[PDB]
């Protein structure tokens, strides 16, 4: 039953030395300036984050190659079979069908 | 023999949680013993309440949880 | 059992106030890919005891339409947010 | 349901670990064959194992003299073959391998 | 286009080494007879059990006991 | 007595991790003709234990214009999934036997990205503000890059168990099979876990910007910390993976003292590859993952497929 | 509607992962497939409409095997039956 | 070309220490055996089998043919 | 420890999903959903399935889980703020909290009250319910994923994802 | 840009196919899954900004409207766990189906899916693709009709004409007014349903004939009743006798064939003793019909063509498939005496 309590012991000695090293000095004596200094050169910045369009594409494109490698994850698996005609050129299918998705957007990609 | 060993356990299991159960209250308004939850006189596997009934203390948890979370 | 309640309990989590209401739509949008997980447990608790050995491809192919499904939703999220800044959903123009 | 009594149980049960029942293992069934593969029919062509419960003390009983008969004649090179095999982790086949030999170098001749 | 396939290869040489592994990798199952050897292992590893039959009338083959010449050729494996 | 393994394991890494921080720099030394930490030590052997006193009492301020729940949540994250990770690895036994744990390997490091994604954004502004946010983005490129070439040599393995990985090489060695794999797995981890030459992460990253630009040294301390312990964990598993010692059950004496001299080989090439290489310029860093380094992945992928078939060697499982 | 072109041209698109007993790659059943074999063996060139009302008996216990809705009933019972007795002896069975 | 290799030998040596660890805690806690893995429910059959028959409740004694005579 | 493991998880992954359901300042959601997603397949983890449960993690909660917060930053990028701190968010918090207990609290806790809130009791062992054992195959749940007979299953959810890129390399 | 239209366009009725063609729950969950993925660029082209923030009023209108449908099928997946297409063996999985599936359709709740989207799509050319989503899951409700309520197919129904109805009269865009009254011929044939199920494809048939060949009429200038009047006297006056024919026999009189529907689907609902049920909705289209005339009195009656503007060229657009619409879309009703003995 240890796998769990393999994993709560290693947890409560994180959250155990960051209170200690944080927030037990950060109840000491000394003068702390609380003035509005703490931010390192860049003072101001009276601005909200703006959109950028070339890091968006890069999270959606991920997400698309990320889905069909999780059909392509139990391959090994698929090994130990019957009939393996079919087994050899469906595997085959979805890596073009991968592949192919690079070669239309390879066209258009931008400054990533 | 590994199967011939491993039903022999099952019918000690059910006679004694129903031999240990025909005696411990014979009511009117209780139930017949023998009887079965199904139309159908055939026999259908067991259940893990079958097996190990109300007891469920120690060795009930390693019969369920034993193969899982570890060796 | 009371594992099939806790969570069928747990499958409001559409609630439809909060499935397109209030405003930053991406609380929203949230809560409708969190939706999931409570159709993708909800089955697997269902093959893997009763061992159907074949239905048990479902739960993956689950993820990988809704997965592509959301993604299709969260790149219109940003042509509202590239024409104003701000999603919002009490940005209405168009009546009916 | 009715089931069988306290009695038609309790036999004589081999009480004996796992892998010393791994180590002979491969001579034992290819060469008894006459209780063990009816027992099957009497399991797979008929089910309710509650019927079927003479021939499930044939596949025992022969079992019994199995290791009765390897005792007397010859357990000096077995004991120590699975004394190897049991020097754990998978109880793999290629380590004794070298020690298979010993055991059965009359195995296939004094009985 | 014989110079296609080689003032390509002076510019990018790094997908056509893609297409190179690319081919090459569906044509060769259609060639070797190492295949179907490869279909042939994977038939005889037994996972389940043996259910025996019964005599009725036929008695085709295979008798009671199995170490008799009775069964098909599967012991190939042990001479490779 | 299993508890007093675990503790057994935490406090003898936690040396390892500190005694690497001077021989960074004594190896680094020696390139530029110069001697290691002179003084101190006498060799330099005692300067950890005085280098880690000083931080933590050194004043551990927090920004005024920072949050709260988040900026002290994230080195929580940081140095759980960095011991965490140690658990399932074999040496020559492993703490658990997971019955597939290479897949845990990924679920492991797939979360680390998500504590720069708090920290960049948990304190303050610009500087760590987009300045992180393209620190994502290298790091979930190189999953792919990754996961495929990780399953590239699981269709020659034969499972998903690392007890296997051990077997299936004791004649082998590996990476001879394999070496062009063994080259991309390698610019992977160069490139993923942060370091020197892909280098937008950590101090080289417009040689200003970094996720600890902003951590005095009470929560900074882990940070550093944690993250020389993912270093130390990808070359313990590269080499359990292409170059697999020799395990005999009768002595497993001598399987470590003929493990540790290895991964600590490849460890010396991430010190050796910052002693001679500039960076890579943002654009470029990403603009050889698609174009260059992903089709030939893909390649190699569908080779692995049909040769264990036209071979008629399938591994068994 | 249903056009039913798999029932001409003999391609099973799907058909197979269906029902809880039709192939089982390695002959691993379910934990009902002797009800599945016989319920389906019942209303077959029956027209549904009649199978509602007359087959009846073969659906139902199919519908008790698989939730165990009154053999948990039974089981829960006998907490009640015994077990406010704890103190009134009958331990039975003694260990073991 | 000197001074580096103490510092080598003090990281060297930190891990030597979890390898001889584990191995020598799973060969002491079950009597000078290795410990038994179960990947397949099979595997674990076997155990749990043995744990009702060895000697009093454990995995790793044994019975040996001299028990049932 | 108990035999109470699995019902004293799946409470959590309730309470997790009222966490972001009401209104969390969208960067808030993401810890209800990581918390939820782990400890959901702590659940899933159980039963055999443990491969089915690993893929949560890499395809969900590595993979989505990044992209939701890869945005929120370039959209949504107001001046932050904390659930709890305000009117709305408490108000709604304590709703489903009680019934989170009230559903518990006499489903089975009382002897049998009365006919319809007793046919389903919680525990106890039988949760599982899987005895007897099996066989070396797998657990399975193992031998389950087929490149064998779903064929057309493959040859639509390969070419679905194929148009998934073109709408997208369009409009943006 | 013009081979990927089609490759979107194909995907569409290759999505409702898989919905037709299937004994699977699961493959009927992809089949309308993709087709909410492969419309989404169509609402695109042009990129205005009330378009997108049009289809993001389209989309999770139908995200919610699939999800519930995979709720239904776990429900009774726990229930028999038989997966072909048939009666749902379970009211609380069948009364949570056919209520979902009412958003896809859109039946009177459920309500401005139909105005929202269609009106302002600066593609208004078509948007005759409209038609495939209201034949997609009258192709599942061929197959559940022996399990449901009978409630509540007709209280979605009986609402359907009573609030179409009155929906449109406030309104001059006349897609609008074509959108309104596509939830009233949504009212005919969901009543009839349960009472022998054939004898509704009849209506369908019917009604994607008379509505694609009203856009296609439409496809000249027309955005608005106003501009409705200015085209007679303009482009072409033969056009102005032709728009009259075709909505004179959309509101169902007897010499034209939008009659024939109602006429032979009275001889369903009653022969079943039910004579309440069509005298309501048959006095209810009658002022479905107060659309069509008001409409007709603006083009047919020369009402003030100012602003002198001469077109003094010809038209070159593509009225294809134009010249066979209404010639069985207004003389069929002598030459059907079965057309319910082809369909059925
Ligand atoms: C097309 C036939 C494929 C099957 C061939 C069977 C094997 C034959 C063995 C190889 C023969 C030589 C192949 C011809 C290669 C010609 C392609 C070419 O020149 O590229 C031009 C152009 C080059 O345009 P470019 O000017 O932008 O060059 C940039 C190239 N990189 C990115 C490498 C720096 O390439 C393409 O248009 C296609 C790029 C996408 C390729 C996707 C890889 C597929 C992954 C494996 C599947
Ligand atoms: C046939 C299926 C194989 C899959 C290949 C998919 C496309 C792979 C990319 C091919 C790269 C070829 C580069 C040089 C082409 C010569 C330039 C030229 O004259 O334009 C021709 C072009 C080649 O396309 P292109 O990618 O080189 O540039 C066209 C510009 N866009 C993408 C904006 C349209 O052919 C066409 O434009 C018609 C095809 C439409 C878009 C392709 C998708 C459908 C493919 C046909 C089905
Ligand atoms: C019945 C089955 C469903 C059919 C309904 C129509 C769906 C077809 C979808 C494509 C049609 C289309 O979009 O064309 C518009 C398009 C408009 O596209 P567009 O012109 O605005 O944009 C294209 C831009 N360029 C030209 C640059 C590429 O063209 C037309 O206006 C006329 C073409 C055909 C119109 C439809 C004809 C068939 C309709 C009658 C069907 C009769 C069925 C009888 C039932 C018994
Ligand atoms: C800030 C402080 C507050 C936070 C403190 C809590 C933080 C905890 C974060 C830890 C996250 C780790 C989650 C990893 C889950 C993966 C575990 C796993 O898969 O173990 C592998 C194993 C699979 O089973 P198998 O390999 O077949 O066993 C062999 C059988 N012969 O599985 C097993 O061996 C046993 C499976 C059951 C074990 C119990 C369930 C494991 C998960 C328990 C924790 C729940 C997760 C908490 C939420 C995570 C949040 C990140
Ligand atoms: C028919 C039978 C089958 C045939 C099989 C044949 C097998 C062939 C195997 C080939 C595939 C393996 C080789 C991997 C491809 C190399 C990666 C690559 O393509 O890099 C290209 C990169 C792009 O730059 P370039 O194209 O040169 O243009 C600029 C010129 N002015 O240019 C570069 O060179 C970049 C170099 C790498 C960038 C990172 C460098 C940082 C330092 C890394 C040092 C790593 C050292 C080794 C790693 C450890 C090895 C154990
Ligand atoms: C003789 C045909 C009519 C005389 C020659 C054509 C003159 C013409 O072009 O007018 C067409 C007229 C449409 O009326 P309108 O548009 O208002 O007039 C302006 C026309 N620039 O009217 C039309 O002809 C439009 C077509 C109407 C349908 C055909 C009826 C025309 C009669 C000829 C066919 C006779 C056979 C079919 C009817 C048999 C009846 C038993
Ligand atoms: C009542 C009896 C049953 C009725 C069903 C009969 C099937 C449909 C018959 C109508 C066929 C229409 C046709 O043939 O095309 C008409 C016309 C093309 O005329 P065309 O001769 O090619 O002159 C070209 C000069 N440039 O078309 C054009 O002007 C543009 C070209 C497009 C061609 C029409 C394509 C449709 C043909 C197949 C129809 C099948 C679907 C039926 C839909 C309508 C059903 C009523």
């Amino acid at each position: 039953m240890n796998l769990m309590l393999a994993l709560l012991t290693n947890f409560t000695l994180a959250t155990l030395l960051v209170i200690i090293a944080f927030w037990l000095p950060q109840l000491n004596v000394y003068s702390e300036k609380t003035s509005p200094y703490e931010c390192g050169f860049d003072p101001m910045g009276s601005a909200r984050l703006p959109f950028s369009m070339k890091f968006f594409l890069v999270a959606i494109t991920f997400l698309l190659f990320d889905l069909e490698i999780a059909l392509l994850l139990p391959l090994p698996w698929a090994s130990q079979t019957a009939n393996l005609n079919t087994m050899l050129t469906m595997a085959l299918f979805l890596i073009i069908l991968l592949a192919v998705s690079l070669a239309y957007e390879w066209t258009q990609k931008g400054l990533e | 023999l590994l199967q011939a060993e491993k039903d022999r356990r099952v019918l000690q299991m059910l006679r004694e949680n129903l031999e240990e159960e025909a005696t411990v209250m014979k009511d009117v308004p209780g139930w017949k013993v023998g009887e079965s939850v199904f139309h159908t006189t055939r026999w259908v596997t067991p259940m893990m309440g079958e097996l190990y009934g109300l007891r469920a203390s120690e060795e009930v948890l390693s019969a369920t949880y034993g193969f899982i979370w570890y060796t | 059992s009371m594992v099939y309640m806790n969570i069928m309990m747990a499958f409001t989590v559409s609630l439809v106030g909060l499935l397109m209401y209030r405003s930053h739509l991406m609380s929203s949008l949230l809560c409708l890919e969190g939706m999931m997980l409570s159709l993708f447990v909800m089955a697997a608790l269902t093959i893997l005891n009763s061992h159907f050995t074949l239905a048990s491809m479902m739960p993956i192919i689950l993820l990988v339409f809704a997965a592509c499904e959301a993604a299709l939703g969260l790149s219109l999220l940003v042509m509202v947010s590239n024409t104003y800044g701000t999603d919002y959903v009490q940005n209405l123009n168009l009546l009916q | 349901v009715e089931l069988p009594s306290l009695e038609d149980l309790k036999v004589q049960e081999v009480k004996v670990s796992s892998s010393v029942l791994k180590a002979a293992a491969h001579h034992y069934g290819a060469q008894c064959d006459k209780p063990n593969k009816e027992f099957m029919l009497c399991r797979w062509e008929e089910k309710d194992p509650r019927r079927c419960l003479e021939e499930g003390k044939l596949v025992n009983q022969c079992a019994l003299e199995f290791f009765r008969q390897i005792k007397r004649h010859c357990a000096e090179p077995f004991t120590e073959y699975w004394t190897c095999i049991d020097y754990s982790g998978l109880q793999l086949f290629r380590r004794c391998r070298k020690q298979q030999a010993q055991f059965d170098e009359c195995v296939l001749d004094k009985l | 286009v014989a110079a296609f396939l080689k003032n390509v290869w002076a510019k990018e040489p790094v997908l056509v080494a893609s297409f190179a592994i690319a081919g090459l990798a569906v044509i060769l199952p259609t060639l070797s007879p190492y295949t179907k050897y490869s279909l042939m292992i994977n038939r005889a590893t037994p996972y389940n059990y043996p259910v025996p039959l019964r005599d009725d009338g036929n008695m085709p083959d295979v008798p009671s006991h199995p170490q008799d010449p009775q069964g098909p050729s599967l012991e190939w494996l042990k001479r490779l | 007595m299993f508890m007093i393994n675990i503790l057994m394991l935490i406090i003898p890494i936690l040396l390892a991790v500190a005694f690497l921080t001077l021989v960074e720099r004594k190896v680094l030394g020696y390139m530029q003709l110069r001697k290691g930490p002179n003084v101190v030590g006498p060799y330099g052997l005692l300067q950890p234990i005085a280098d880690a006193i000083k931080l933590f009492i050194k004043e551990p301020l927090r920004p005024a214009t920072s949050s709260a729940s988040m900026f002290i949540l994230a080195p929580i994250m940081a140095l759980g999934l960095a011991l965490t990770m140690w658990i399932p690895l074999p040496m020559p036994y492993p703490l658990i036997n997971m019955n597939l744990g290479v897949l845990f390997m990924l679920a492991m490091s797939s979360l680390a990205v998500y504590s720069i994604l708090w920290s960049g954004w948990a304190s303050n502004s610009k500087y760590a503000l987009i300045g992180a946010l393209r620190a994502v983005a290298q790091t979930i490129s190189y999953e792919v890059t990754l996961a495929i070439i990780l399953l590239s040599v699981l269709l020659m393995s034969g499972s998903f168990t690392l007890s296997t990985l051990i077997t299936t090489q004791e004649q082998m060695w590996l990476i001879l099979p394999a070496w062009p794999l063994a080259m991309m797995w390698f610019i992977s981890t160069l490139a993923e876990t942060n370091r020197a030459p892909f280098d937008l992460t950590e101090g080289e990253s417009e040689l200003v910007s970094g996720f600890n630009v902003e951590y005095a040294a009470g929560p900074f301390a882990l940070f550093f910390m944690a993250e020389y312990a993912n270093i130390i964990m990808m070359n313990i598993f590269t080499a359990i993976l292409f170059l697999g010692t020799s395990h005999n059950p009768h002595m497993p004496e001598l399987y470590t003292i003929n493990f540790t001299i290895k991964s600590l080989l490849l460890t010396m090439s991430f010190l050796w590859i910052r002693a001679s290489y500039p960076r890579f310029r943002y654009d470029q860093l990403m603009h050889l993952l698609w174009k260059n380094f992903l089709p030939l992945t893909l390649a190699l992928c569908m080779w692995h497929v049909s040769l264990p078939i036209l071979t008629s060697g399938i591994p068994p499982q | 509607p249903f056009f039913d072109v798999q029932k001409r041209l003999g391609v099973d698109l799907d058909r197979w992962m269906t029902i809880q007993s039709a192939e089982q790659p390695h002959k691993i059943p379910s934990r009902c497939h002797a009800f599945e074999k016989e319920w389906i063996e019942c209303a077959h060139g029956i027209g549904s409409i009649r199978a509602e009302k007359e087959c009846k008996i073969e659906f139902e216990d199919f519908r008790e095997c698989l939730l165990r809705q009154k053999t948990m009933k039974r089981l829960h019972a006998i907490r009640r039956q015994r077990e406010k007795l704890i103190k009134e002896g009958k331990y039975t069975p003694p260990p073991h | 070309w000197f001074e580096v290799l103490p510092g080598i030998a003090v990281m060297g040596v930190c891990l030597f220490i979890p390898g001889m660890a584990t191995a020598r805690i799973h060969r002491f806690s079950n009597g000078g055996k290795e410990k038994r893995v179960a990947h397949y429910p099979y595997q674990w059959y076997l155990m749990e089998r043995d744990r009702r028959v060895s000697g009093v409740n454990r995995s790793y004694v044994s019975k040996g043919l001299e028990n049932i005579d | 420890m108990m035999l109470y493991i699995v019902f004293i998880l799946s409470v959590i992954f309730v309470m997790g999903f009222v966490g972001f359901s009401s209104k969390p300042s969208p960067i808030y959601g993401g810890l209800g959903l990581i918390v939820s997603g782990g400890v959901g397949c702590g659940i899933v983890l159980n039963f055999g399935g443990s491969f089915l449960g690993l893929m949560v993690f890499l395809i969900y909660l590595g993979g989505m889980m990044v992209v939701f917060g890869y945005t929120t930053a370039m959209a949504t990028e107001q001046y932050p703020e904390i659930w709890l701190s305000n009117k709305a968010v408490l108000g709604a918090f304590v709703t489903g909290l009680l019934m989170e207990f009230f559903m518990v609290y006499y489903v089975l806790k009382d002897k049998e009250v009365e006919v319809v809130f007793e046919f389903n009791g919680l525990g106890d062992w039988v949760i599982y319910d899987t005895g007897d054992s099996g066989f070396f195959s797998e657990e399975a749940m193992g031998i389950a994923a087929l490149y064998s007979y779903g064929t057309w299953l493959v040859i639509v959810t390969g070419w679905s994802l194929l148009i998934g890129v073109v709408v997208i390399m369009e409009i943006t | 840009n013009p081979i990927i239209f089609i490759i979107i366009l194909l995907t569409i009725m290759l999505g409702t196919i898989i919905v037709m063609i299937s004994s699977h729950w699961l493959l009927v969950w992809i089949g309308f899954e993709m087709n909410m993925l492969a419309i989404i660029p169509i609402m695109m082209k042009n990129h205005n900004p009330r378009a997108t923030e049009a289809s993001t009023k389209y989309f999770l209108t139908q995200s919610t409207a699939s999800m519930l449908l995979m709720m239904a099928v776990i429900i009774n997946l726990m229930f028999s766990g038989q997966w072909t297409v048939m009666k749902l063996f379970n009211p609380m999985a069948s009364m949570l189906m056919t209520m979902a599936l009412a958003m896809k359709l859109g039946m009177a709740p459920f309500h401005f899916w139909v105005p929202e989207v269609t009106q302002g799509i600066p593609l208004s050319s078509g948007l005759i693709l409209l038609t495939w989503q209201k034949l997609a899951p009258m192709s599942v409700l061929y197959q559940i009709f022996p399990s449901i309520n009978l409630n509540l197919i007709l209280t979605l129904s009986v609402l359907s004409i009573l609030i179409g109805g009155w929906g449109g009269l406030n309104q001059t865009q006349l897609r609008k007014i074509m959108a309104y009254s596509s939830i009233a011929h949504m009212g005919w044939m969901t009543a009839v349903l349960p009472y022998n199920p054939t004898m509704t494809l009849l209506n369908l048939i019917i009604y994607i004939i008379m509505t694609s060949t009203m856009f296609t009429m439409f496809m000249a200038n027309s955005t608005t009743t106003t501009l409705s009047l200015s085209h007679t006297w303009n482009k072409t006056p033969i056009m102005t006798v032709l728009i009259l024919a075709t909505l004179l026999s959309m509101g169902g009189l007897p010499p034209l064939s939008g009659f024939m529907p109602k006429w032979m689907i009275i001889q369903e609902m009653t022969k079943n003793n039910s004579i309440i049920l069509p005298t309501f909705m048959a006095i209810t289209a009658l002022l479905n019909l107060y659309f069509y005339m008001r409409l007709t009195y603006s083009t047919t009656l020369t009402m003030f063509p100012s602003t002198n503007n001469m077109k003094m060229k010809w038209q070159f657009p593509l009225m294809k498939k134009m010249t066979f619409l209404p010639t069985m879309v207004v003389l069929s009703t002598m030459m059907l005496p079965l057309t319910p003995m082809l369909s059925v």
